[PDB]
DNA sequence: AAACGCGGGGGACAGCGCGTACGTGCGTTTAAGCGGTGCTAGAGCTGTCTACGACCAATTGAGCGGCCTCGGCACCGGGATTCTCGAT
DNA sequence: ATCGAGAATCCCGGTGCCGAGGCCGCTCAATTGGTCGTAGACAGCTCTAGCACCGCTTAAACGCACGTACGCGCTGTCCCCCGCGTTTT
């Protein structure tokens, strides 16, 4: 058995994710391609906000990625910050400005 | 209840928001503001446990109510 | 069911020697759920307008373009494009 | 020692901003959450997720809001915040 | 098109009045745009409670969760009749 | 044949509806209710519009329904307005406010 | 005779605020849509409900902020519109 | 052609806006206000046209356009 | 629609009387913490039967034209409603 | 603040003309019975477990009182700019 994750070289479920598709009421059929992008796409905002957020971590010299860190990572990034722009992030705080 | 919600506990609130100086009128302004706001979501929140025939508000029910009013929260389920 | 175990795949490829706080798993578990949706509906709604039954690799592509702002979008859709050649590929 | 106005103003300003927990009294919150539901449906019991979900929520938007007070009161030349900024806010957005 | 149904409506409340096209075009699009709205909202509480049918109950919630005061006590009253009389047929 | 419209003493199409919701991507079921309450819903929100943009003609010597009437009866009505907020009516103006 | 400044002014607010409609020459509105649209793919054709949908969209969108732009200029004291009246709306409006 | 957007049409848009009286420099904020409307609506209505393998920008694709950035257009089709 | 001639409400800036809210300290609640219990409501399990769907024939309501006659657009009358400019 | 002349908008109106939705005819497609198959919604039913309650302790924050410095809202004055109109594209 070969997952069709390994196939498409991601971490994130490309099973999983297609199940997902079919049982979520968006289609009547789900071609095989489209998992397999939407599981990348996930996989590569998922890198992008971690990154960011390790790097805020390690700024604040920890070793481990709390809300605030995800929060500085979101808001001080213009296109992250847009694409977030009506969500809440719980224990985040806010961005210092006077 | 709602004068629980104390003037320190708002002028915090405003401290967050990058407010240096605040009137005397403002603290009963906030508490009627945030009355609505929390009426709005309640109202929504207990129309969906309504709906799950179920006695107990989950934090699932406040974060659709959250949802469909264009404030999507993060970190309690979705 | 949760993303968590995929998380931290990736966290450990981005940052080898950082961890993540339960709150955060919530946080990242909360954001991988909302952007499929939002990806997904936009991709059921491009499959509505045009008359077709199919959700494909075209729709996918087509939301990320809608939804993800500037480079977001261009990373993303090389992303999604260079996983689908490597998969068909096996 | 007696510092000038304005001074422990903006260093609770820097504290607060540099914080991420919960500036509203729980108990007293809780109370409040459970008042207002007892006018929609009544006997409502409550997950403990439920209220801190809803507390969160709540001190966000209202931090929010006191943001965009705040550059009404600086658009009419002043640095104190009034019911008349509150107001304009929430008219321009729409609430 | 829902221009026959919307005429038909429009003789009952107001027997000499017309409607012109562009009007008749924003009631069409008012139509589709609640019909959207309500059917997507019961198709979010059906996933939410594991259903996998839409019924008149979640119809009746979406009503109550979109429409504002008094139009949704009123539109609730209506839906609720036509169900109680096409149930007798 | 009875259309299911006449048995719900209805004007709105029931069957049509019916229909939309099984091609409408939004459940895997539909009952046999729910068009029925869903066609009731609409039908009594446009005489609702209706019967306000006849009078809103009537009060400008009209015979004939235009947007600008749509638009008075809408947005004169608290409800409605909240209703349809972000909708815009071609060809409805503004509300004379000085 | 000469009319007061104002008098006119609120001659024409009261004219436009009972039409419906459009402002914006058509034509040059027309010629604006087809020169944006050529950045983002070239030959490109349009149907005239499509120009006439942007410009309705358009117009609606400019008069609304012209509405709460208004609001900010009563707001410092002043019956004069100015772009940091216009800036301040938009940042409270989140665009 | 963003000059064809004419002081006097954008005087014509205060005056149904309610605005009595009118800087010099708010011509200039508006045609630059406007052109971000119109690009992203635009680049949207395209994105719609290309996914369709059309070569005509359709009402229907402006429409679509204008619900997704929350500016629903009722009139045109939807 | 664009450019030129006055021009006076209008915006912007200096003074200042004063309420008014920020800073600080003492006493009072009252919220946080900890511990223990209850039971009523949420979650899992099993039977079943009613309400869902599947295929399909039709004939009737509903959509595509189609001609047209009445209400909407227009054009000069003229009418009374608004705004400017001297005086009580 | 009130009262008239002098011009100068719009609103009403009788007259004329023309465009377009409304009743009508035709067509085709799909809504509604109709019967049968089946699948999940109800109804217990049973367990458990998660916060209402209580009780006590504790200590940290909320009110209040006061002192006092500082922005608020006129108030007035300078200068200066969009407007109204006119003339020409």
């Amino acid at each position: 058995a070969k997952t069709r994750s390994s196939r498409a070289g991601l971490q994130f479920p490309v099973g999983r994710v297609h199940r997902l598709l079919r049982k979520g009421n968006y289609s009547e059929r789900v071609g095989a391609g489209a998992p397999v992008y939407l599981a990348a796409v996930l996989e590569y905002l998922t890198a992008e906000i971690l990154e960011l957020a390790g790097n805020a971590a390690r700024d604040n010299k920890k070793t481990r990625i709390i809300p605030r860190h995800l929060q500085l990572a979101i808001r001080n990034d213009e296109e992250l910050n847009k694409l977030l722009g009506r969500v809440t992030i719980a224990q985040g705080g806010v961005l210092p400005n006077i | 209840n709602i004068q629980g919600i104390t003037k320190p506990a708002i002028r915090r609130l405003a401290r967050r928001g990058g407010v240096k100086r605040i009137s005397g009128l403002i603290y009963e302004e906030t508490r009627g503001v945030l009355k609505v706001f929390l009426e709005n979501v309640i109202r929504d929140a207990v129309t969906y446990t309504e709906h799950a025939k179920r006695k107990t508000v989950t934090a699932m029910d406040v974060v659709y109510a959250l949802k469909r009013q264009g404030r999507t929260l993060y970190g309690f389920g979705g | 069911e949760s993303y968590s175990i995929y998380v931290y795949k990736v966290l450990k490829q981005v940052h080898p020697d950082t961890g993540i706080s339960s709150k955060a798993m919530g946080i990242m578990n909360s954001f991988v759920n909302d952007i499929f949706e939002r990806i997904a509906g936009e991709a059921s709604r491009l499959a509505h307008y045009n008359k077709r039954s199919t959700i494909t690799s075209r729709e996918i592509q087509t939301a990320v373009r809608l939804l993800l702002p500037g480079e977001l979008a261009k990373h993303a859709v090389s992303e999604g494009t260079k996983a689908v050649t490597k998969y068909t590929s096996a | 020692h007696r510092y000038r106005p304005g001074t422990v103003a903006l260093r609770e300003i820097r504290r607060y901003q540099k914080s991420t927990e919960l500036l509203i009294r729980k108990l007293p919150f809780q109370r409040l959450v459970r008042e207002i539901a007892q006018d929609f449906k009544t006997d409502l019991r409550f997950q403990s997720s439920a209220v801190m979900a809803l507390q969160e929520a709540c001190e966000a938007y209202l931090v929010g809001l006191f943001e965009d007070t705040n550059l009404c009161a600086i658009h009419a030349k002043r640095v104190t915040i009034m019911p008349k900024d509150i107001q304009l806010a929430r008219r321009i957005r729409g609430e």
